[PDB]
């Protein structure tokens, strides 16, 4: 058949940002979320508040953070 | 439409077209510039100008025939064009002037005059044709020390040593029945052409062509022919592409169509639906560019060629064009693929469906010497239509994302940065 | 940063309504007189901020005679304000002279930029 | 153009440590200038953190340094870093000045 | 395969950076424990814990 | 817009500098004003109490706090001087504005 | 000599040129440098922060 | 900072004294051999500092073919030094090739500059 016109629509967007570009970038923006949690654990390892609720419950790397000094060896 | 027969070693293929006003016949050999060595480079260029010599072409004009010849990396062709009904004389001319009798053409004062003219054709090509001599150095640096690196026109230093005895060696090794296809295009029937060939002897040599030891392999490298007296800069940049007999042959071709060509001095070229244009137009970065996808028997090349007068912002031009290549792996859209589909079908329908039977003969003969047949235009349209966005992303992630590149340039190219700065742009740290 | 296309769309609806025109237009005339830019020898179209691409396009396409006159009104206003005075009453801009001379050029440039944004985000059906 | 060249603040970074055109022949003696920049940063940061525990009265100055070594956590690391870092500051500076004396870096244009 | 190794860890920078951080977390705890163990063993009999238990006999 | 945002940063740094110097007198308002500002950070849901201990250097406003507040009151003014230069750099791009609110490119004086 | 004759580079070239194999080798060595640099940065930040918590003599009077 | 006019004045006096030319030249040939610039592919005239106005005119007036060759020798030495090696012994500059090609263009530019200074301080014998 003969075509005499083009049929089209307009995609949802706001400025330089579009819905299609957001959908393509969405799976990779979650990996960057997980790469920032991993980098946060590295820098808060010495914080004892985070040790007692998160890091000491790791199966193999957990117990190696516990201190085993007897009370008779501590002045405070 | 294409009909292909076999006869004792030679292959006959035709593309009949009754509406044509001119028939064309000739012979296409399946050996080209990639079948020479760095010491006999330019032999196939001498054989082309010997065929089109003044004395040879004067004989053809009396009968009303016109001659043509083309030299490529893989094939060379010799064509004779004439009016319909004069096809019998064209076959006769080809037989007794090139196929069976080469002694009269290879006489002295005819070889010495032709060699004088070709030596001048390559001297001015090497110092006047800049865009086409950086695309030749791109092949030279990307396929160095492999057969796919020798220029098709030959070398000035190599052509001063060729003698008449070198031309007979090449003819004995390559102009053979097992390396040849007889073609006929325009207003000529398949039955008529094959009947004429068998009515005569029309037999080439008997031996087989020598095989090449090493195949072509891509190497990331660069060559810089800096010249501060020229007014512009010409740059070619490419990655390894696809061979002719590949499943990703049409996907790579469609990928080059997404970025396309550009002319700064054409009002309608500045309105194209290419997202790269809005980056390079605020500051005039280049005068023109084109994206290509060249395929051969062993390998290919995929990239672009540029020419600019903005010599202080070459880095900006390269940075922006390579950042758009990255989106072919991560964020290419559905509208871009649909537009490139329509423009590729138009471009293919303007190359195979032109009005020149000489152009058709080269195209048809070269496609049969490689895969034994010719794919129709209707079937190719069905393959282009089937391409999806997931196909493009898979192909780009394999060939483009974080890969080695080849660079060639000449002119004022001080502003072109080093290899490592450019190669860093083949990927993004934000992804 | 409200588009002039949006201002014109709202403004026209008021002017074509007989009820709204009689209650809103009298207020707008008193609003303009109290603003007092005419007492410095300026039209309103001289007050629009110009540091954007849309207004740089419109000012490029303005005819030379209009462009020369606008440059004189702007220079005169800077020197009058420098002295902390007003212009003499006979040099003030009249109401019939305060016409939107630059508005048609602004609307034409705004319509082109909107159609470019709707074609860059096009989606082909079927 | 690129955002690294158009921005007001990034263009000073780009023009000094990114796109700066350097000769291709400079050897490792041209590395002492960047080392002196790291020495100055080390001395400032260790001095500030030590100054939170220091008293300048002549009756408490000596004892405040002994307080840093013993009572402050990792305080001996800060003090030995600051005292030895100042010795390494003059080591590099002496070699930095002798490089320019050997290679004539004091001559006319500079 | 070497193609699968590149596709999993080296193609996306997010996975490459996340792997470096997760490898630094494991290295941090293991390196400390292995150093004190060697240091204590090299000085057996000179530590307070050693002499405290001896006088406790 | 960028010139406006740098000024907001300068405003924040100036408030902190004035507060730190007011504590260096250690009067009745100085002491008691510091235990109602530093105690504000104790309201953070997690590790809010650990922050105030690290800021105090102890269990309340005491000798560790006053000695470290003087070291910071010496430093922040030099950071302010560095952001003023960045303030002037962003102004020099398009120049200043005028009370008329229109372009000033037609009449300029040095 | 022509400009299409590339010089000799065989003394520095590697016999096997695999993109996947030769890129994984290079990224393993820049990822090892970044792993140890990341661990050394945590040590440096913690040393300075910890010197501000509470001295030994203050903790004695708790 | 010592002018080539003064350098040549002392040098030419030495080279014309039979006694002085007998002991100075043999120790000058050994001095040049130990300097070692010929082992990088350089002539002495390529080592002269060029950031003065006098040497900028001399390099401007140098014939075009000699100027192209000088650019290759300078780029070659930078690449050789970058590798911490020397050039192969067959590529070393020989004694008969180490000629003062730029010297005439320096002595002529210096003479013109000296005459200008003498003419700005002219005193007519009135
Ligand atoms: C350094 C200081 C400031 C950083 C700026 C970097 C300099 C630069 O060149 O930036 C411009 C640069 C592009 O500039 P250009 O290519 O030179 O030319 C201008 C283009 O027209 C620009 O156009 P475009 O289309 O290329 O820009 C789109 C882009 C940018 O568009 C924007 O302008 C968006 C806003 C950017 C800045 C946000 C504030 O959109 C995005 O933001 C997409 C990327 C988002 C993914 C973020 C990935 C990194 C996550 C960080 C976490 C890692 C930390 C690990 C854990 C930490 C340790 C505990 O932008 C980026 O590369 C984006 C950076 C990612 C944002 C975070
Ligand atoms: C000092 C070292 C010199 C820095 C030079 C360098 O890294 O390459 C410059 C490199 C060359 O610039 P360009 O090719 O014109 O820009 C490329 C595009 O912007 C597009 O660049 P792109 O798409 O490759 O990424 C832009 C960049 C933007 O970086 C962000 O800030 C985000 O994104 C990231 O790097 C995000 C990943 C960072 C996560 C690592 C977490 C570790 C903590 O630019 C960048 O990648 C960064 C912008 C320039 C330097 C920023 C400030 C450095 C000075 C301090
Ligand atoms: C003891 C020297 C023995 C080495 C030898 O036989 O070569 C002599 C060799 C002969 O000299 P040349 O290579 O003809 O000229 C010296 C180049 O300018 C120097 O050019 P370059 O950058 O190639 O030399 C760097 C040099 C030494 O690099 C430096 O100049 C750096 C100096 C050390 C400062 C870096 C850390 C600062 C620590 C604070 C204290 O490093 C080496 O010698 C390593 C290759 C062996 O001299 C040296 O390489 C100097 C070594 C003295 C230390
Ligand atoms: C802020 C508190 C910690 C203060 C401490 C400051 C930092 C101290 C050192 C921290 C080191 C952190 C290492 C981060 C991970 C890493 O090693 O680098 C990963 C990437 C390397 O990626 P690539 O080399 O470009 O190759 C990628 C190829 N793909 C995957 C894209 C196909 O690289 C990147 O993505 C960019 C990382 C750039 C980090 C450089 C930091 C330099 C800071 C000093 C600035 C001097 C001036
Ligand atoms: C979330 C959006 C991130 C990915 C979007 C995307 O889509 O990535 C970005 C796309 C990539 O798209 P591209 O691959 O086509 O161009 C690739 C170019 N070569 O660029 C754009 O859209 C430009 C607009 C980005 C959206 C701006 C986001 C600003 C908000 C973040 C900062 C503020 C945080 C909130 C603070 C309270
Ligand atoms: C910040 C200002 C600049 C300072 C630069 C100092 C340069 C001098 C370095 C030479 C001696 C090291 C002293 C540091 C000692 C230390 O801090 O820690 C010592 C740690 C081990 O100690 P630990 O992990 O058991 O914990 C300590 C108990 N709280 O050794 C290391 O990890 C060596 C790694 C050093 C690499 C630093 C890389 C630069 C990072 C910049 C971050 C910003
Ligand atoms: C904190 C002190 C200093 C710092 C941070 C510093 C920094 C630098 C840097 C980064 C460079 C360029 C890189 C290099 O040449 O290595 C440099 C070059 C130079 N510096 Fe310094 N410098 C300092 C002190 C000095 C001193 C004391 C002198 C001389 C008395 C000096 C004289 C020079 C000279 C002459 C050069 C140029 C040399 C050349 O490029 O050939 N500097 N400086
Ligand atoms: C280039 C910068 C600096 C240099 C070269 C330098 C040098 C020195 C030297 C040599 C000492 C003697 C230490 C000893 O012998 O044990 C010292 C002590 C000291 N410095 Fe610095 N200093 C610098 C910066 C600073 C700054 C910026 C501060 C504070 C903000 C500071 C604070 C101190 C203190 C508190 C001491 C006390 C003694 C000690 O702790 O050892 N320093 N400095
Ligand atoms: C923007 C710069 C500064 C501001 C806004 C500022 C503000 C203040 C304020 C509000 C006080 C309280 C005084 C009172 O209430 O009686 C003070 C005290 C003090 N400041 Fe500053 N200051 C600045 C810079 C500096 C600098 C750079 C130094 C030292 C190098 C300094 C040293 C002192 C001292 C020693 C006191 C002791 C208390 C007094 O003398 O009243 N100030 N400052
Ligand atoms: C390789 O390229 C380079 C190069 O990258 C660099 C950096 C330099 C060095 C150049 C410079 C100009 C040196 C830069 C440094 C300075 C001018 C001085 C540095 C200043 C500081 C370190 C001051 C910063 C101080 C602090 C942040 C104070 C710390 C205290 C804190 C955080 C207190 C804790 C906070 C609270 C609320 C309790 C080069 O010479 C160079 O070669 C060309």
């Amino acid at each position: 058949a003969y075509t005499s016109h083009l049929s089209s629509k307009t995609g949802l967007h706001f400025g330089r940002l579009s819905l299609r570009s957001l959908t393509a970038y969405a799976p990779n923006l979650m990996l960057w979320g997980g790469a920032s949690m991993l980098g946060l654990f590295v820098f808060t390892e010495g914080w004892p508040k985070f040790q007692d609720t998160l890091y000491k419950k790791i199966p193999l790397l957990g117990p190696t953070l516990e201190d085993h000094t007897p009370p008779e060896d501590k002045p405070n | 439409a294409e009909v292909t027969q076999l006869s004792n070693g030679i292959v006959v293929a035709t593309e009949h077209n009754p509406s044509a006003h001119t028939a064309s016949v000739g012979v296409v050999f399946g050996s080209g510039a990639a079948n020479e060595n760095p010491y006999n480079n330019g032999v196939s260029n001498l054989w082309k100008n010997i065929f089109l010599s003044k004395e040879n072409s004067a004989v053809a004009a009396k009968e009303g025939l016109a001659l043509s010849s083309n030299i490529s990396r893989d094939f060379q062709s010799y064509i004779v064009s004439s009016l319909p009904g004069s096809t019998d004389k064209s076959l006769d001319f080809l037989n007794q002037s090139f196929i069976q009798q080469k002694a009269n053409l290879l006489s002295s004062s005819n070889f010495e005059a032709t060699k004088k003219s070709v030596l001048k054709q390559v001297q001015d090509f090497e110092e006047n044709d800049h865009p086409n001599r950086v695309l030749e150095h791109l092949h030279s640096t990307a396929f160095q020390n492999t057969p796919l690196s020798l220029p098709t026109r030959g070398t000035l230093e190599s052509l001063e040593n060729l003698v008449v005895a070198d031309l007979e060696s090449f003819a004995n090794n390559h102009f053979l029945n097992s390396n040849a296809v007889v073609v006929g295009t325009g207003n000529i029937k398949h039955e008529d052409l094959v009947n004429s060939i068998e009515s005569k002897n029309l037999s080439l040599q008997t031996g087989t062509k020598p095989v090449l030891k090493k195949k072509a392999a891509f190497l990331g490298s660069e060559v810089r022919l800096r010249d501060d007296t020229l007014p512009k800069a010409w740059i070619s940049l490419a990655v390894e592409g696809e061979p002719v007999n590949s499943p990703n042959y049409f996907v790579a071709k469609l990928a080059a169509q997404i970025f396309g060509s550009y002319n700064a001095f054409e009002p309608a070229s500045r309105l194209q639906g290419i997202k790269l244009l809005d980056n390079i137009q605020e500051y005039q970065l280049c005068d023109n560019f084109n994206h290509f996808s060249l395929s051969y028997k062993d390998s290919g090349l995929w990239g672009f060629s540029t020419a600019t007068r903005n010599v202080t912002m070459i880095d900006d031009l390269i940075h922006f064009t390579l950042k758009q290549w990255n989106r072919l792996t991560i964020s290419v859209t559905d509208t871009e693929v649909e537009r490139a589909k329509s423009l590729l079908k138009l471009q293919l329908g303007q190359l195979y469906e032109s009005g020149n039977p000489v152009n058709d003969a080269n195209l048809l003969g070269a496609e049969v010497l490689i895969k034994g047949s010719k794919l129709s235009l209707g079937e190719a349209f069905k393959k282009i239509d089937a391409i999806t966005v997931k196909d493009v992303k898979a192909w780009a992630g394999k060939r483009l994302w974080d890969q080695d590149i080849a660079i060639a340039g000449t002119g004022q190219i001080e502003g072109l940065l080093d290899y490592m700065r450019i190669r860093s742009d083949m990927s993004m740290m934000r992804w | 940063p409200q588009s002039f296309t949006s201002i014109a769309r709202i403004g026209d609806y008021i002017l074509k309504s007989p009820v709204l025109s009689k209650l809103c237009v009298p207020v707008a005339n008193q609003f303009i007189n109290l603003a007092g830019y005419k007492k410095l020898g300026l039209k309103f179209d001289d007050l629009i901020a110009e540091e954007n691409p849309i207004m740089q396009t419109a000012l490029r396409r303005l005819p030379e005679d209009e462009s020369y006159a606008r440059a004189y009104r702007i220079i005169r206003a800077h020197q009058t304000e420098l002295t902390h005075h007003l212009l003499p009453r006979n040099e003030w801009i009249k109401a019939q002279e305060d016409v939107p001379y630059l508005l048609p050029y602004i609307l034409e440039a705004e319509a082109a930029a909107k159609e470019k944004d709707e074609l860059d985000n096009i989606e082909v059906s079927k | 153009m690129a955002f690294r060249k158009s921005n007001v603040y990034l263009s000073l970074v780009n023009s000094y440590i990114i796109d700066s055109p350097q000769p291709s022949s400079i050897n490792y003696w041209w590395n002492m200038g960047s080392l002196l920049g790291l020495c100055l940063v080390i001395q400032i940061v260790t001095g500030i953190f030590m100054a939170m525990h220091y008293s300048s009265n002549i009756e408490l100055a000596f004892s405040s340094v002994e307080h840093i070594m013993r009572d402050v956590h990792n305080g001996y690391i800060l003090r030995y870093l600051h005292a030895n870092g100042a010795s390494f500051f003059f080591m590099v500076m002496f070699m930095h000045m002798a490089k320019g004396l050997y290679y004539g870096s004091y001559r006319s244009p500079r | 395969s070497f193609s699968s190794l590149y596709k999993t860890f080296f193609k996306r920078n997010a996975v490459f950076v996340g792997t470096i951080f997760a490898g630094a977390f494991v290295f941090q705890t293991v390196f400390d424990t292995a150093i004190t163990s060697w240091y204590e063993n090299h000085n057996k009999g000179k530590l307070w814990k050693d002499v405290k238990a001896r006088i406790a006999a | 817009v960028t010139l406006w945002n740098v000024g907001v940063i300068i405003f924040i740094l100036t408030i902190a500098t004035a507060f730190l110097g007011y504590c260096c007198v250690y009067g009745q308002m100085s002491h008691w004003g510091a235990t109602v500002i530093t105690n504000l950070f104790s309201a953070i849901p997690f590790v809010g109490n650990d922050i105030v201990s690290w800021l105090w250097g102890g269990f309340s406003v005491s000798n560790p706090t006053i000695q470290r507040f003087f070291a910071l009151h010496y430093l922040v003014p030099f950071i302010i001087a560095a952001m003023v230069i960045m303030h002037l750099m962003a102004l020099h791009i398009h120049g200043s504005s005028n009370p008329l609110g229109i372009t000033g490119n037609l009449d300029r004086i040095p | 000599k022509s400009t299409y004759r590339t010089p000799n580079f065989d003394d520095v070239l590697k016999e096997n040129n695999d993109a996947d194999k030769g890129r994984s080798y290079a990224y393993f060595m820049v990822g090892a440098m970044g792993l140890l640099s990341s661990a050394g940065a945590k040590s440096t930040v913690e040393t300075f922060i910890s010197s501000m918590t509470a001295t030994a003599d203050v903790l004695a009077m708790a």
